Formats: structure tokens, C-alpha cells, sequence
RNA sequence: GUCUUGGGGCCGAAACGAUCUCAACCUAUUCUCAAACUUUAAAUGGGUAAGAAGCCCGGCUCGCUGGCGUGAGCCGGGCG
RNA sequence: UAACGCAGGUGUCCUAAGGCGAGCUCAGGGAGGACAGAAACCUCCCGUGGAGCAGAAGGGCAAAAGCUCGCUUGAUCUUG
RNA sequence: GUCUACGGCCAUACCACCCUGAACGCGCCCGAUCUCGUCUGAUCUCGGAAGCUAAGCAGGGUCGGGCCUGGUUAGUACUUGGAUGGGAGACCGCCUGGGAAUACCGGGUGCUGUAGGCUU
């Protein structure tokens, strides 16, 4: 056409990463360590550039970390809902939770 | 209760859907007239559905509000046609009760051979002394929370009063 | 069951209105006008008439806004009427003419011209002129200052205007709402009015309820009775009464009582009384539910 | 026919090469625009001035020769 | 790109802060402005009447022509190489008084009172705001403790 | 055509999502962000895997259908088909334009 | 968490009584975004003010402004 | 503050959709009522703009600038 | 201590509830001759004082939603100015200076002007 007039029209569709941007997570058991391990840099190949892969110390995918995590679960201030937790603060009327469910 | 709380009719509304203006609803203004001695209203039109043959402010029904000792009354005949029965799901849950009767000369009208065959909507409005507070104009606010109206709250007046009682359904 | 109108994003979402008007006293689309001043006129204050009408009493002010707060030259309530020689009925049309009597004379006995500026004792028909000398006594005015935006031929609140502008203060008005005015030939009458602004109406239903039924009679002025005042008395109170407002329109303030620092419902409760004893409401409750 | 369009950036030096930034802030600034109903009482309370001899400094002259016999005492 | 107008680009101008709106609070009205005095300017969105043009919202003058339901006003706005004196017409309720002259007519008045109550001292306390000094040796107490010995911390790499 | 990822690779556009002034996107070509045994309750996988970028770069939506796929079938193949849990942490929204010269 | 639901159904009233079972909903949670979305919101930046064009008193003038105030303007006097 | 950058609109429309004043409050949702149903009309409640204001979009607004009434033509003449 | 009338600031003033009331001070309220508007004296308007704090309103309470002000988040993000600094490049470290926001965790829940009462 020249290009008098460009502007091009839409094809396909790209997501942005910045540095420290998770691209892709997994869960696992404790003992399927190496199994997360190289199946990631097994999926490193799929995309341009480098990506470091490294184990969290977040337990699943929670807000909340490690092995400080069981102590609230028994001190009542998580409970486990699906594929996340609920953190229970005190804020809320707990003498209404309390009185609910101590 | 003390004397200050005594349930009280704050209104009665009757109205008639005629459906399509003209004659059979500028009759329809006559049987609420007969009834109450009050000039009634026409209610136009809000919205054009073209499935039931309204037009858009076609005058569709007439309505009334009538209050005070008139509506007592008027509900002593209506609700006899009803024999004073009635079912569970007629009590609204914000405590307003309501019914309806399939011919108008039921009530104490007289029949015409100029008269057509209407029917008419009863709605009766609870209330309790403070209930205006909410309309003033100088000076306004809510109507309570422990002086409103509950689902059972209408019904336990109702019966006793009118000795009525209530089938479930 | 569908959505719950009232989130947590709603409140935040909020917006309230002015206090005043969130209580439904204050009309701030009425006030916008009838308070400011233009801005060629720096300090001249401007004055209104707030007269309103309640239960049991009828309020006169006269005023001028500040940038911060009202100023309140001066008032005159209805209920010092007991004082004059009327004692029933405040809420009376006659009753807030004599309001709007007495406002007049206590405003202009401050200002030094008492003497001057009496118009008519009583009859309303007519405007009443004025005089100004620059820097010197002369020509009171002031605006009329109706609450909740009613208006109505025959409302309370137009009997102190005509109490007003009889008392000396020039208000700019017009005969449309006198009551007795013809809503349909439009009219000057001045006489259904004269009865009006006088009680006659009352002592003639007074009479009505004599005919027809005592007993009637007895439940709607059952304190008219006592301390018995008759219909045939009726204007003869309020002859006097206007007589008497002139000669006494101060105002002397009675002394007030001394203070035992009393409380009947609950203490205000600050900080501590809230954090310390909230903090034990906890504590408390929640030792209930360790105990069962 | 085809050809390049502008830019725009020797704008500041030119615009500082020369140039005082100042209206010449003045006393006596014209009275244009001011409301003419205000302006012509303005005009009044001149012309009573300006007019005559004996009815507005009279009153002045006797009121600053008490200035003059006051303020001496104090020396 | 876009072109000219006289509200072009006032779409968060003029836009009442975004938890105030409705009428215009009444101390607006009864601040008397009088002549020679500083106001800034400051569009409202509420009044749609004698708004300033986009180009005057924040720029500060003094009134000179006091009207009923307005106030004329001297500004600065500069065209390429000329600094003009714009006198331009705003209602009242969009612009308010300026703090800044405020703060020295507060310390004109102070300045002659301390020199006028320092005329039986006979010394001439000093001028306006020498700038800010040096900060004036001193010693600092430490007895009886120790400095806490900082250092880096080690390398994380979080998530 | 091919249009290698090579061009888009960088960030070098302001965001252009899909919206209703950029109508004719098409859909990207990852549609199933998680997979794996998805009701596992968070007592179960404590160990999270992460993979994290380390280039302020645009990922490919091509790429993410593909990266999944990769990592996953290896996981079915060593834990199970219950055992492990796979997010992926990015989402394909910054529509990206194309034109065609001729 | 239970209202219209289904799909598989059971009974043959009828099963959102119950119970399987998905589901549109509601409730609190969670993953990721916005140049033409935004509660918050910087860095850099834009006007002003930094004294005699002032500070302060006494008097005079008006066809505008009105409680008696006036706002504008004129004179005169001490401190730059 | 630019490009044959982007997403759009105009060459019109109004005796009221201008000017006042008054009285109301909208969108949306729930529960109840003869025919009446998801979808007419009647009542109550919740309802910070989620409606409407001719149209493009932005801004603005709830005892209005929205809706309905009653009167009118400030859509008039002349200076700056 | 508090209320009434008119207000300034316009949520620390709101909203959900629950508890108690300091002359009818505000209201609830009893009626429709007259003034006045309605289909309806419910509203508006007008005339009163037989009752009533139950409701409005005020005060308090909720390990309340909200709201204001703090704290951690963080000297992180971001950035004015410099380099013949690294890196093929995406970008990044440094010097000079300026410097935020959620999550989360605490504290607070009206101040007051003029005029007028009450000591219940």
C-alpha cells in the first residue's frame, strides 16, 4: 500500500515479565524435589532468554512461609480452604467467631 | 404491647388492570366509585409491550387509596368474600397482606345490565403511631428497627382481629 | 440470592451530605441565596427573618451570616407571650403576628428607633416607608427567612410578617398571601385577613362547637376553659396584648441555676474508658467460652 | 511535493537571547475596566475636590494647623 | 494529537476532588475580597460560569476590579517572549485567598514592634532570616554504652 | 506467516490490552491455566517450585501453551497423574500488531 | 451457603424432604492486568511574597454602599 | 507541543429541550396482589448517581442542572 | 451535663444493630369550622393539649463494616545531575541528591460560633 498510512492491525497476543516476575509455578510433595527442579529448566527451553529456577520457602501456594506455617494452622489463625488458606485475623469480631468457634 | 404500639390499617389501595383503555376502563372508574365514594384516578402507562395491547401512557387502570374508617370497612366486605381465609405466602415479608376477588358486585355493589364484569385488587398497609415520621418534610428519618413491621408481626394481628385464620400453601 | 446492595466497597464509596441537610433542617439550595452578600458591598451585613413554626412554639430571629457561624441580632419567642396578657394558644396565626410584633419593637428599642417607625396599630393592607440619613438612624430593612421551602396562602409563618412590617422593619413583600386573599379574582381584602390576624376565626369555631356539641367542645379546648377565656374576649385579649407589647419590648434574661455537674444516661466515654475496659470486654467474654 | 516537516527547538534561546520577563509592575495602574456605576461615584468625590476653594479646605485648613499646635508641644 | 478549544485536555482539572462533590460549602461566599490583594487561582467544575481558561489554574495575581459575583484579576501568563500582565474575570467561589503575602504581612507587624520595644535597648536586634547555618559544634554524650557494629547482610533471592 | 518471535521479543510499546477500542483481537493460544490434581487441599503439596524471569522481556502466548504442555508431560510421568499441581503465574493481555506490506 | 436449575435418575404426589450429581447464582478467598480505568501518589516542575509602590495615625470628599457602618478617592504628620 | 498516529463527532436540533417558582426522585433489586405469565398495573422496602439531562466523549448534578406541573418570552434595545 | 433555633468545618458527623433518657425543649399525637391541597386532612395547610417515650433525637455499647491519623512494607520502588562504568543486547551496578503505595499491625469515633432554656 506505500505505507501512506500504517497502523497495523492485531495478530497473536504477548505477556510482559519484569526482572523477578514468576513466570510458571508448581506444587508438589517434599519428596519430588529434583522432579520439579529439571522439569522446569526442561520448560526453560520454551522461551526466549534465561530464567534462574530455585525451590521457594513460601509453603504451596500460600501467602505464608515456612516451618512457621503448621504452628498458626494449630494456633487457629489459617484454615484450609480448597487451594488456599484464610488468614483470621482479630480484627473481625472474633468474640463473634469465638462465640461461634473458639 | 403498651397503647402506644396498636397496629392500625395506614391505608388500603384498590386498583383494576383493564388492559386497554376506552370504554371498559372509564366504566371500571364507576365500580370503584360505587364502592368507596372517592373520585378515582387513571394510571397511565410506564413502559410499551406490544403482547399485551398497551401503548405507551394509554391510560391502563384506575386506582384508589382509601384510609382511615372507610378502609376498615371496606375490608370487613372484602374480606368476607374471602371468608376470612387466607394462606401463609399472602403476608409480605416487610408485613403488608393482600388478596383479590373476581367480581365487584360481591361487595355490596348492585348489578346493572349497563355494568360489565369487573373484578378489583385489595392490598391492606399495616402501621403503627410514628410510621409518618418517615414522610415529614422538615424534618425526616428512618422508622425504626424494633417498631417495624416482621412476617409474623402482621399475621398475629391479623387473626385476632378479624378471627380470620391461614392455610399454608 | 442476588448481590447485598451494602459492600464493603459501598461505604467507601460514599459520599454524605452537609450535616445540616443530612438532618433535613438546613435547604442549602435556599440558603445559597437568601445569605450572601454581593461582593461590591464588603461588610454591609445581610439581615433575615428566620421564623419558624413547631409543636408547641413559634421561633422569630433576626440574623446575619459570618464566615464562621450565624449572628443572631436579635429574637423574640412566642412563649413569653404569658408574660403580656395572652396565655392560649402559641401556634395561633394571631399568635405569630403578635411574635412579629414584639420582634420588631425589641429590635428597633436596640437600635434607638423605637420612637420612630411604628406604622399602623392594626390593620395590614398597606407597605411602610422609610428614611435614610447616611451614618445616622434611619430605614431598617431586613428579608424574609422561611425555613422548608412552604408557602401557601394563609401560612403561620406570614402571620409574623405582617406583625413585622407593622412592628417597623421594612420588608420587601407583596399582598398575594394574606390570608382572605381571593385564590381566583385576585383581590385586596384586608377583612377576612383582619379576622385572621386578630383569632376571630377561633372564636368563632369556639362558637361553632357551642351549637352543634359541648362535648366536641370540651376535647378540643379543654384549656381554653381553664383560666376561662371566652369567644366574646377573644380580640378584646389580643387589643391588649398589642398595646401591651409596645410599651415593654426589652428583654431583661432571667438569671440561671448552678450546676451540680449531673448525668442520668452514661458518662462520655473517652480513650482510656474505651480501650481499657473494651480491652477487658474481650478478656471477659472470651473467658465464658473457655468455661463451657 | 514531498518534503519534511518542522521541529522546534532553538525556541528557548532566542526566547533568552534577548527578553525581560517583566511588565514593568507601575503605581498608578489605568483604571480600565473597573464598574462604571463604582467608577462614576469616583469621579464624584473628585469633582468635589477639585471644585472651588472655600467649602473642602476650610475644613482642612483649620484641621492641620491643629496638627501643627499639637504635635510642637511635645519638643 | 489534537487541536484547539477552550476545555481541552481539563478532564482531571476541573474534576472536584473525588470525595467532594456538591454544592460549593457556603465559606466560600462570605471571604470579602478587596482591592490589591493576592488571590491564586483555582478551577471548580461545580459553577460551569466566569471559569479561569485552563491556562490560569494555579497562576497567582492580585484583584483590581471588585464586582458583584466577581472579581477581576492581573495575572501572569507568558507568551513566547513576552511575560504579559492578562487581566482576565473569575467568579468568586473558583478562587481563594493567598497564604503567601500573609506570612510577611505577619512578620512586618513583628519586625516594628521588636525594633520599637528595642529603642531603650539601644542595639539593632538582627534582619530578616540569615540562611541556614552551619550546624554548631558540640559534643554527644555517650557514657556508659557502646555503638551497635553495623554490616551488610547476606544475598537472599526471594521469588 | 512465520513471524518469528524474534521480532516482539522486546518491551518497546506502551500497553495495548484488549479493550473495546481494539476490537478483532483473536484468542490466545493458552487457555488452561492450571492443571494437574486441582482440588488438592493445601495440607497436601508443601513444596512450591518456582520459575522466575530474569529479562524485562514480552513472552509469546505461543509460547505459554507450549511451556505448559512441556513441563507438565514430564510430571505425569514422574509423579503421576495426581501428584504435583502446575500454575501458570502470567497471563497473555498485551495484544501486539502486525502488518502486511505487499 | 441454598434458590430457579438440569443432566443421570428413584418414587409414580414430590424431591433444590433427604440423598447422590453438575450447575447458573451468593458468601468470604485466590492467579494476572489497563494510553483513551483509578482510591493513594513522588522525583524533576509552574505563580506568587520576601518592605518607602511600605508600616502607622489625624482630617476632608460622594449622584454608589446604609445599624449607627461605608468602599474608594483626596489632603497632612512620624519611622526610609 | 507532530505524523495519511489512535477511538469518535459536526454543517444539525429546540415556542421548549429557553426563563423562573413549586412539588417530587431516578437506574436497578427483593417481598406481596383477580385474571397477570420473567416481561402491564397497585403497595412496601433497600437503593450516592449504578439513571437522565437532543447528539460525539470528557466534566458536572438528588429537597438539581433529572421528572411533572403554573406563569412567561432575559432568544428583546444600547454602550464600552 | 444537655437541649432548642440559625450555622461554620462537612463521616472522628456515616451504616448495621442493642441499651438508657435530664419539665410536651424537640416529637409522637387528638381533629378538619375557617386559610389551604389532595383519589385519600397519609403528605401540605389549619385548630389544640387526652395521652405517650414505644418511634424521631440525644448519650453509651460492637475485641463491628466504614472513616481519620499513625506504624511496619522501605530507604524498596521511582527519579534530577555524571562517567571513555558492565553488558553484543534486554537491562544493570555506582556517585550525587530527592523519595512514595497495598497487604499486615495499632490508636481515635466530632470540634464549635451567636441567640435562648433546663437542674427531672
Amino acid at each position: 500500500t506505500g505505507m501512506r498510512g500504517a497502523f497495523g492491525k492485531p495478530q497473536g497476543t504477548v505477556a510482559r515479565v519484569h526482572i523477578g516476575q514468576v513466570i510458571m509455578s508448581i506444587r508438589t510433595k517434599l519428596q519430588n524435589k529434583e522432579h520439579v527442579v529439571e522439569a522446569l529448566r526442561r520448560a526453560k527451553f520454551k522461551f526466549p532468554g534465561r530464567q534462574k529456577i530455585h525451590i521457594s520457602k513460601k509453603w504451596g501456594f500460600t501467602k505464608f512461609n515456612a516451618d512457621e506455617f503448621e504452628d498458626m494452622v494449630a494456633e487457629k489463625r489459617l484454615i484450609p480452604d480448597g487451594c488456599g488458606v484464610k488468614y483470621i485475623p482479630n480484627r473481625g469480631p472474633l468474640d463473634k467467631w469465638r462465640a461461634l468457634h473458639s | 404491647e403498651n397503647p402506644m404500639r396498636e397496629l392500625r390499617i395506614r391505608k388500603l389501595c384498590l386498583n383494576i388492570c383493564v388492559g386497554e383503555s376506552g370504554d371498559r376502563l372509564t366504566r371500571a372508574a364507576k365500580v370503584l366509585e360505587q364502592l368507596t365514594g372517592q373520585t378515582p384516578v387513571f394510571s397511565k402507562a410506564r413502559y410499551t409491550v406490544r403482547s399485551f395491547g398497551i401503548r405507551r401512557n394509554e391510560k391502563i387502570a384506575v386506582h384508589c387509596t382509601v384510609r382511615g374508617a372507610k378502609a376498615e370497612e371496606i375490608l370487613e366486605k372484602g374480606l368476607k368474600v374471602r371468608e376470612y381465609e387466607l394462606r401463609k405466602n399472602n403476608f409480605s415479608d416487610t408485613g403488608n397482606f393482600g388478596f383479590g376477588i373476581q367480581e365487584h358486585i360481591d361487595l355490596g355493589i348492585k348489578y346493572d345490565p349497563s355494568i360489565g364484569i369487573y373484578g378489583l385488587d385489595f392490598y391492606v398497609v399495616l402501621g403503627r403511631p410514628g410510621f409518618s415520621i418517615a414522610d415529614k418534610k422538615r424534618r425526616t428519618g428512618c422508622i425504626g428497627a424494633k417498631h417495624r413491621i416482621s412476617k409474623e408481626e402482621a399475621m398475629r394481628w391479623f387473626q385476632q382481629k378479624y378471627d380470620g385464620i391461614i392455610l399454608p400453601g | 440470592f442476588v448481590k447485598v446492595v451494602k459492600n464493603k466497597a459501598y461505604f467507601k464509596r460514599y459520599q454524605v451530605k452537609f450535616r445540616r441537610r443530612r438532618e433535613g433542617k438546613t435547604d442549602y439550595y435556599a440558603r445559597k441565596r437568601l445569605v450572601i452578600q454581593d461582593k461590591n458591598k464588603y461588610n454591609t451585613p445581610k439581615y433575615r427573618m428566620i421564623v419558624r413554626v413547631t409543636n408547641r412554639d413559634i421561633i422569630c430571629q433576626i440574623a446575619y451570616a459570618r464566615i464562621e457561624g450565624d449572628m443572631i441580632v436579635c429574637a423574640a419567642y412566642a412563649h413569653e407571650l404569658p408574660k403580656y396578657g395572652v396565655k392560649v394558644g402559641l401556634t395561633n396565626y394571631a399568635a405569630a403576628y403578635c411574635t412579629g410584633l414584639l420582634l420588631a419593637r425589641r429590635l428597633l428599642n436596640r437600635f434607638g428607633m423605637d420612637k420612630i417607625y411604628e406604622g399602623q396599630v392594626e390593620v395590614t393592607g398597606d407597605e411602610y416607608n422609610v428614611e435614610s440619613i447616611d451614618g445616622q438612624p434611619g430605614a431598617f430593612t431586613c428579608y424574609l427567612d422561611a425555613g422548608l421551602a412552604r408557602t401557601t396562602t394563609g401560612n403561620k409563618v406570614f402571620g409574623a410578617l405582617k406583625g413585622a412590617v407593622d412592628g417597623g422593619l421594612s420588608i420587601p413583600h407583596s399582598t398575594k398571601r394574606f390570608p382572605g386573599y381571593d385564590s381566583e379574582s385576585k383581590e385586596f381584602n384586608a377583612e377576612v385577613h383582619r379576622k385572621h390576624i386578630m383569632g376571630q376565626n377561633v372564636a368563632d369555631y369556639m362558637r361553632y362547637l357551642m351549637e352543634e356539641d359541648e362535648d366536641a367542645y370540651k376535647k378540643q379546648f379543654s384549656q381554653y376553659i381553664k383560666n376561662n377565656v371566652t369567644p366574646d374576649m377573644m380580640e378584646e385579649m389580643y387589643k391588649k396584648a398589642h398595646a401591651a407589647i409596645r410599651e415593654n419590648p426589652v428583654y431583661e434574661k432571667k438569671p440561671k441555676r448552678e450546676v451540680k455537674k449531673k448525668r442520668w444516661n452514661r458518662p462520655k466515654m473517652s480513650l482510656a474508658q474505651k480501650k481499657d475496659r473494651v480491652a477487658q470486654k474481650k478478656a471477659s467474654f472470651l473467658r465464658a467460652q473457655e468455661r463451657a | 511535493a514531498k518534503s519534511k516537516n518542522h521541529t522546534t527547538h532553538n525556541q528557548s534561546r532566542k526566547w533568552h537571547r534577548n527578553g525581560i520577563k517583566k511588565p514593568r509592575s507601575q503605581r498608578y495602574e489605568s483604571l480600565k475596566g473597573v464598574d462604571p456605576k463604582f467608577l462614576r461615584n469616583m469621579r464624584f468625590a473628585k469633582k468635589h475636590n477639585k471644585k472651588g476653594l472655600k467649602k473642602m479646605q476650610a475644613n482642612n485648613a483649620k484641621a492641620m494647623a491643629a496638627r501643627a499646635e499639637a504635635i510642637k508641644a511635645l519638643v | 494529537t489534537n487541536t484547539k478549544g477552550k476545555r481541552r485536555g481539563t478532564r482531571y482539572m476541573f474534576s472536584r476532588p473525588f470525595r467532594k462533590h456538591g454544592v460549593v460549602p457556603l465559606a466560600t461566599y462570605m471571604r470579602i475580597y478587596k482591592k490589591g490583594d493576592i488571590v491564586d487561582i483555582k478551577g471548580m467544575g461545580t459553577v460551569q460560569k466566569g471559569m479561569p481558561h485552563k491556562c490560569y489554574h494555579g497562576k497567582t495575581g492580585r484583584v483590581y476590579n471588585v464586582t458583584q459575583h466577581a472579581v477581576g484579576i492581573v495575572v501572569n501568563k507568558q507568551v513566547k517572549g513576552k511575560i504579559l500582565a492578562k487581566r482576565i474575570n473569575v467568579r468568586i467561589e473558583h478562587i481563594k485567598h493567598s497564604k503567601s503575602r500573609d506570612s510577611f504581612l505577619k512578620r512586618v507587624k513583628e519586625n516594628d514592634q521588636k525594633k520599637k520595644e528595642a529603642k531603650e535597648k539601644g542595639t539593632w536586634v538582627q534582619l530578616k532570616r540569615q540562611p541556614a547555618p552551619p550546624r554548631e559544634a558540640h559534643f554527644v554524650r555517650t557514657n556508659g554504652k557502646e555503638p551497635e557494629l553495623l554490616e551488610p547482610i547476606p544475598y537472599e533471592f526471594m521469588a | 506467516g512465520r513471524r518469528p518471535a524474534r521480532c516482539y521479543r522486546y518491551c518497546k510499546n506502551k500497553p495495548y490490552p484488549k479493550s473495546r477500542f481494539c476490537r478483532g483481537v483473536p484468542d490466545a493460544k493458552i487457555r488452561i491455566f492450571d492443571l494437574g490434581r486441582k482440588k488438592a487441599k493445601v495440607d497436601e503439596f508443601p513444596l512450591c517450585g518456582h520459575m522466575v524471569s530474569d529479562e524485562y522481556e514480552q513472552l509469546s502466548s505461543e509460547a505459554l501453551e507450549a511451556a505448559r504442555i512441556c513441563a507438565n508431560k514430564y510430571m505425569v510421568k514422574s509423579c503421576g497423574k495426581d501428584g504435583f499441581h502446575i500454575r501458570v503465574r502470567l497471563h497473555p493481555f498485551h495484544v501486539i500488531r502486525i502488518n502486511k506490506m505487499l
